[PDB]
RNA sequence: AGGUAGAUUACCUGACGUUCCCAUCUGUGUGAACAUAAUGGUACUGAUCAGGCUCUAAGCAUCUUUACUUCCGUGUUCGGAUGGGAACGGGUGUAUCCUACUUGAUAUGAACCUACC
RNA sequence: GGCGGCACAUCUGUUACAAGAUAACGCAGGUGUCCAAAGAUGAACUCAAUGAGGACAGAAACCUCAUGUAGAAUAUAAGGGUAUAAGUUCAUUUGAUUAUUGAUUCCAGUACAAUCAAUAACUCUGAAAUGAUGGCCUAACGAUCCCUAAGAUUUUUAAUUAG
RNA sequence: AACAUCUUGUCAAACUAUGAAUAAACAAAGAAGAAUUCUCAGUGUUAAAUACACUUCAGGAAUUUAAAU
């Protein structure tokens, strides 16, 4: 009857974001690989501040998409697999989230063409526990208790107990 | 008498037969039979207390 | 030829010789601008009462 | 030299009370105003539509008309050497019931409570109670005797000066 | 005891931890259809396998805050009045009114209608 | 006096004295514009900033969580107002319309101008209560004569049939 | 150094939580000086009203009554 079932961590959101300093052509390719990997059309993020150093307002800089459920878990497995399940101890946020970056997207390897190109992708994983909806719903919004909230070490332990991926301290 | 418009009913599209089916539970008594034709355990998962009460679709 | 621009001197003494005139009671009993329905209701009864008073005068 | 704008010199008059911003009570929009009531005009700067003129702020007027959304308030305005009657139509947001007759309406009920028993005591033939005594300014206190059993004396004298520093 | 709608809008807030849940509420399962979005995360709908983990609510603290009372202090300031004092500057006395900050003590909600226990 | 300036029509804070009024060629500034949306309504969302994380990416590019009483934004000067909005995003729309009254501000209780409250139409938005007769409020403007536009079919008459 | 944090000294016509004194505008009984009891109508509000609103507290009759710093 122990309420530990109400305290089990579960990946509730996985955001993949690709950032490119130009809009057009290559942005469509960046959105194209995201569609193949996940299966849903991404959202093209537009710049908020124009800076001539980066050659960037209304122009769309980056694209991103989030996946939840079994799709997020299987996509995350590839990202950790290509990372050899090696995650440094500084990657984990104080709020219980973590992330990393992927240089080469495997996607398709046989028919890779310069038209598609090569793209670097980042993976950010948001962890959650049952009951987090109280801060997300529309009626009677509150704040999750501190003891229920995830910290850095709960996320680190979860990564070790679910994928056996050791942590790097150096 | 309650002021209203018929644009946010279960119809507001198609006709009164679409609204009548939802009011009479036709949408409910079409997922029970849909689930039965898909998976037995999925049927018992969602409508478990309906088999216990013997309420056929 | 500059001159003094303004002064409230002697103004209160002047205003109190013939002191602040109050409005009469009939100023507070004006009806213009009242509710439309209330005016409609009042007019209906006044017409009814007057017509009933006048038939008594004809009777006697 | 001020300007002649409608809301001139209203930095502090139209400022909301400290920790009192935002929406107001619902008793403001639920209070029932009837013709002849006493109200206080209070310009609520949170509502800019129908804001009464700043010269009427804090004045006590009487209800002379009740409309679907606004309340007809009647106030006296001082002009050159006369007083004129001003008839405003103000939404209930900018007015407030007045307690100017709170004490008087109690005295009205106190005398009517005694009058009710009087018409009943007259039927039984017993003497009838008198009406409550009228209010008087603080009257000279009468001679009173103070017992010496629980009395204590404390001498009062000028005090030796001590430098604060 | 709980839930709905409230009125007063911190005695009601914020942080740190604690206590139950029998009903109720919540969190909870799912995505076929109404409907929804980049995402069944939200909103929507269908449901009941589990749970007091969170929310909510009740209480804890030499808790911040807020709310009453004393004190601050008749000290600041002030209305009226000299052929009063002073070279000025400013400051009495008289008949009166009299804050604020701070500090200390106490409190941490009261209360209305409907339903269910 | 001239030269300068506009204190000449005008708005905000202050001088200004806790009702109203309120001086100086007193102080710090502003107006002659701008908007088919920046007007109307509905829904969803929360802003500035900071902390911690994520390939290039670094003090500044974009993504995520947490804190966040407005410290942002709201065409503009300043002052007020605003957080399930008055800000941001999306959607529909033209009430920025016609006609008749009674008030409030300036006030001589004159005009112009502004601020309202209602009534009769016809509409817009919303499930609905409502809301909408321009802009969140306080400035953004104009008589006689002359020129130039729009409107006066809701009804009233006459002649000839039938009674 | 800088940043937090606890203190310390001194300030604002265009800063303010708080906030007087002096003031401003109300009330202290005029549809004609009160009140009560009975009877009671026309419109409208209202789901309907006998509730409510206005109508000389529509109107009408008795009793009491000159009081209200």
């Amino acid at each position: 009857c122990k309420s530990d079932v109400m305290r089990k961590i579960k990946i509730d959101k996985l955001v993949l974001n690709i950032s490119v300093g130009e809009s057009g052509d290559r942005l469509t390719r960046a959105a194209k690989v995201l569609e193949t990997l996940t299966g849903q059309t991404p959202v093209l993020s537009e710049a908020r501040y124009t800076v001539r150093a980066f050659s960037i307002r209304n122009d769309q800089i980056a694209c991103h998409v989030t996946v939840r459920g079994a799709k997020a878990a299987e996509i995350l497995e590839k990202g950790l697999k290509v990372k050899e399940f090696e995650l440094k101890a500084n990657n984990f946020s104080a709020t219980g989230n973590f992330g990393f970056g992927i240089e080469e997207h495997i996607d398709l390897g046989l028919k890779y063409d310069p038209q598609v190109g090569i793209y670097g992708m980042d993976f950010f994983v948001v962890l959650a526990r049952p009951g987090f909806r109280v801060s997300r719903r529309k009626r009677m919004q509150d704040k999750i208790g501190r003891d229920h909230l995830l910290t850095k070490e709960d996320a680190i332990n979860w990564f070790k107990e679910t994928y056996e991926g050791i942590v790097l301290n150096k | 008498y309650v002021p209203h418009s018929a644009t946010r009913f279960a119809g507001a599209g198609e006709n009164e037969e679409a609204l009548r089916s939802r009011i009479l539970g036709g949408h409910v008594a079409a997922y029970m039979k849909y689930l039965s034709g898909e998976d037995a355990d999925l049927y018992k998962k969602q409508f478990g207390r309906f088999i216990a009460a013997g309420i056929a679709p | 030829s500059k001159d003094k621009n303004r002064s409230s001197h002697n103004q209160s003494h002047k205003a109190h010789r013939n002191g602040f005139y109050k409005p009469k009671k009939s100023a507070y009993m004006s009806t213009k601008g009242m509710n439309v329905q209330v005016l409609k209701n009042t007019k209906a009864q006044r017409k009814f009462a007057l017509a009933k008073k006048l038939e008594a005068k004809k009777a006697a | 030299p001020l300007s002649n704008g409608r809301n001139r010199r209203t930095r502090k008059l139209f400022k909301r009370p400290f920790r009192g911003h935002g929406l107001s009570n619902t008793s403001t929009i639920l209070h029932t105003y009837k013709v002849g009531d006493y109200v206080t005009i209070l310009c609520n700067s949170s509502i800019q539509h129908g804001l009464p003129y700043k010269a009427f702020h804090g004045k006590t007027g009487r209800v002379w008309n009740v409309n679907p959304h606004a309340i007809g308030v009647m106030v006296n305005k001082k002009v050159n050497n006369r007083i004129v009657v001003k008839r405003l139509h103000i939404s209930p947001e900018h007015i407030k019931p007045s307690g100017c007759q709170k004490d008087f309406l109690e005295r009205k009920a106190a005398v009517a409570a005694i009058r009710k028993q009087n018409i009943q005591l007259k039927k039984e033939g017993k003497p009838l109670l008198p009406l409550p005594a009228k209010r008087l300014p603080k009257q000279p206190r009468p001679a009173e005797l103070i017992k010496g059993a629980d009395i204590k004396f404390t001498t009062v004298a000028p005090l030796k000066f001590e430098e604060l520093y």
